[PDB]
Order: C-alpha cells, then sequence, then structure tokens
C-alpha cells in the first residue's frame, strides 16, 4: 500500500522532469552497486525494474546516454531515470527504470537442459533472429554491447518476444581508439578478447551470439572454462589451431606463442546428429577466428536458417502469432540497405 | 549466482 514518489526524467522524449509514482516494491535480483527492485507504476499499472548505477561526477554515464537514444522492439526500454542515495554512504546513484521482462533465454535453456530435452528449433530461430536484429540496430550507431550472453537476453515466454538488456558495458567503438579487453563474460568471449586485444570491433558481439546459438543447440556452453587457457583449448578443439595469419587478425602480439596443435573437429560432429544443417552452417559463419570473416548481424538475419520465420504461414507452437519480425527501419538497415529483399518478405 | 532474477516460472528461488 506504500506509494513512493520521485521526480524523474522520461527515458525518451523531452528532457522534462515529472512526478512518477510506484508501489509494490520487491527485490528481484542483484546488481554490482545494489539490489534490483521490481515496481508497479501507479499511472499505468506497468511493471518496471529499477537498478542502481554509480554516477561518475567527471563524465556522463555511458549506459544512460546510450539507452536514451535507443528505440527498438528487441531492446529493453528505459522508462525513467533519477538519482538517489543507496548502498554506500555519501554516494549518489543513478537509477534506471526499465520495462520489466519476467524471464530470460538462459532460464528457458536450462529448463530444457535439466530435463535432458532439446529446445525446439522454432524457438532457437526466433530468439537468435531477434538477437541479431538488436545487434544490427545498435551496431548501426557504432555501439557494441560487449557483454552478450543468455542471461542478458530478456524473454517473454508467452509471446516469444526477446529484448536485449544490460548496456553497462556497451561502448561506441571508434577505429584507432583503444578499448579495454577485459569486457565480456566467460564462455562468450571472442578469441581476440582472450588474447587481450585493445583494437577490436563490434564483431565480438557476433562471436558471443554464435556461442549463444551453439549453447541452445548443444544444451550446454560450447567453450566452457574458468580460465582463458581452458577456454582456448575448447575453442581450438573445435576450430583447430589458429594460423599465424588468423592470430594477426585477432592480436598480432600473440602470433609467436606456443598453442596446442589440434586439427579442426568437423562441425557436423560438434552437435548431435539431428541438429538442422542450416543451424550448423550458421554457427560456422559466426564462430570464426578472423573477426572480419564473421557475418554481420544483418547478414545473419538473412541467413537461410531463418527462412521458416519468413513463411507467411509460420505459427507459434502454442498457436499464437509470431512477434514483430519485419518492421525494419532505415537506421536498422543502414549497414546493407538492399538486404531488405530477403529480410522483408512479400506478405510484409 | 548464474541467474538474473531470483524468481522464474521454470524453477524455485
Ligand atoms: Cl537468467
Amino acid at each position: 500500500s506504500k506509494v513512493t514518489t520521485v521526480v524523474a526524467t522520461p527515458g525518451q522524449g523531452p528532457d522534462r522532469p515529472q512526478e512518477v509514482s510506484y508501489t509494490d516494491t520487491k527485490v528481484i535480483g542483484n546488481g554490482s552497486f545494489g539490489v534490483v527492485y521490481q515496481a508497479k507504476l501507479c499511472d499505468s499499472g506497468e511493471l518496471v525494474a529499477i537498478k542502481k548505477v554509480l554516477q561518475d561526477k567527471r563524465f556522463k554515464n555511458r549506459e544512460l546516454q546510450i539507452m536514451r537514444k535507443l528505440d527498438h522492439c528487441n531492446i529493453v526500454r528505459l522508462r525513467y531515470f533519477f538519482y538517489s542515495s543507496g548502498e554506500k554512504k555519501d554516494e549518489v546513484y543513478l537509477n534506471l527504470v526499465l520495462d520489466y521482462v519476467p524471464e530470460t533465454v538462459y532460464r528457458v535453456a536450462r529448463h530444457y537442459s535439466r530435463a535432458k530435452q532439446t529446445l525446439p528449433v522454432i524457438y532457437v530461430k526466433l530468439y537468435m533472429y531477434q538477437l541479431f536484429r538488436s545487434l544490427a540496430y545498435i551496431h548501426s550507431f557504432g555501439i557494441c554491447h560487449r557483454d552478450i550472453k543468455p542471461q542478458n537476453l530478456l524473454l517473454d515466454p508467452d509471446t516469444a518476444v526477446l529484448k536485449l538488456c544490460d548496456f553497462g558495458s556497451a561502448k561506441q567503438l571508434v577505429r584507432g581508439e583503444p578499448n579495454v579487453s577485459y569486457i565480456c563474460s566467460r564462455y562468450y568471449r571472442a578469441p581476440e578478447l582472450i588474447f587481450g586485444a585493445t583494437d577490436y570491433t563490434s564483431s565480438i558481439d557476433v562471436w558471443s551470439a554464435g556461442c549463444v546459438l551453439a549453447e541452445l543447440l548443444l544444451g550446454q556452453p560450447i567453450f566452457p572454462g574458468d580460465s582463458g587457457v581452458d577456454q582456448l583449448v575448447e575453442i581450438i578443439k573445435v576450430l583447430g589451431t589458429p594460423t599465424r595469419e588468423q592470430i594477426r587478425e585477432m592480436n598480432p602480439n600473440y602470433t609467436e606463442f606456443k598453442f596446442p596443435q589440434i586439427k579442426a573437429h568437423p562441425w557436423t560432429k560438434v552437435f548431435r546428429p539431428r541438429t538442422p544443417p542450416e543451424a550448423i552452417a550458421l554457427c560456422s559463419r559466426l564462430l570464426e577466428y578472423t573477426p572480419t570473416a564473421r557475418l554481420t548481424p544483418l547478414e545473419a538475419c538473412a541467413h537461410s536458417f531463418f527462412d521458416e520465420l519468413r513463411d507467411p504461414n509460420v505459427k507459434l507452437p502454442n498457436g499464437r502469432d509470431t512477434p514483430a519480425l519485419f518492421n525494419f527501419t532505415t537506421q536498422e538497415l543502414s549497414s546493407n540497405p538492399p538486404l531488405a529483399t530477403i529480410l522483408i518478405p512479400p506478405h510484409a | 549466482r548464474e541467474f538474473r532474477f531470483f524468481y522464474s516460472v521454470y524453477a524455485d528461488p
């Protein structure tokens, strides 16, 4: 029954503060700078998630400035933001008020993995297609997420709508300006990140997305390990030993190191026999040593693996309509505009 | 530990 009011600025629209009221506050998760709360907006009854972020008094918050300019059906929407105190004494925190999505792709993946069952391929196509759309959108701004993983893929299981979240590591990459290499989470780090490269591109998101696809097909992470050595061995066991030309494309400081000598394992034996060959073909074009050889997010959306989604008769397993898949904007298509031939089917 | 939320329709907190 307790109603809380704060003055807050809308995530989008005019920079005009307004009174926002919320109730039914409850802890739902953990964050690096405080717990994450769920709340219910009084004006609309909509559920929101509130997370704390350390406000740097020197620079503008990178996560905030990125989220205020993003508007895409497969990206979590910033509703409001305001400042308050919190966990540490004498500290001012930035509060990000986000549309609440109850589940993640990881929860669905572990649900089938625990039951020793395969996630139905139609859900694999839907989740990965929506993920690549969100990547193509942010990459068109030059923004790299730098922390793609199943736990950061919000999911409404009823409508199968996916939304990318957690832009705390996101950065607009500028060629020629170095970046920290310690971003991205274990299992999902591109090999150039394992090699500590400071000169990398948005293609690290595509490698991480390839790791998500392989995990959804395998029922477990494809490149597990608690250290970079253990992760690299699992990568080499699949892709083979990287050639010196490939190491120079990742981090030329590592060209002369001693790596385990293993020939590549055939892609058709990495996954179970019944895995659809289009899914395997797509993974081989995402998990590539050479970053420029990986598909772009927009190229991945047009891959034959997602042809079933462009069927005019595609239906969800429960029977609902598939979510919005073809409402591409000029910004979203800017990396390859004439790709809308495949991406937008005739019935759209 | 490895989950985003405490709660999920697929498991127990
Ligand atoms: Cl999760």
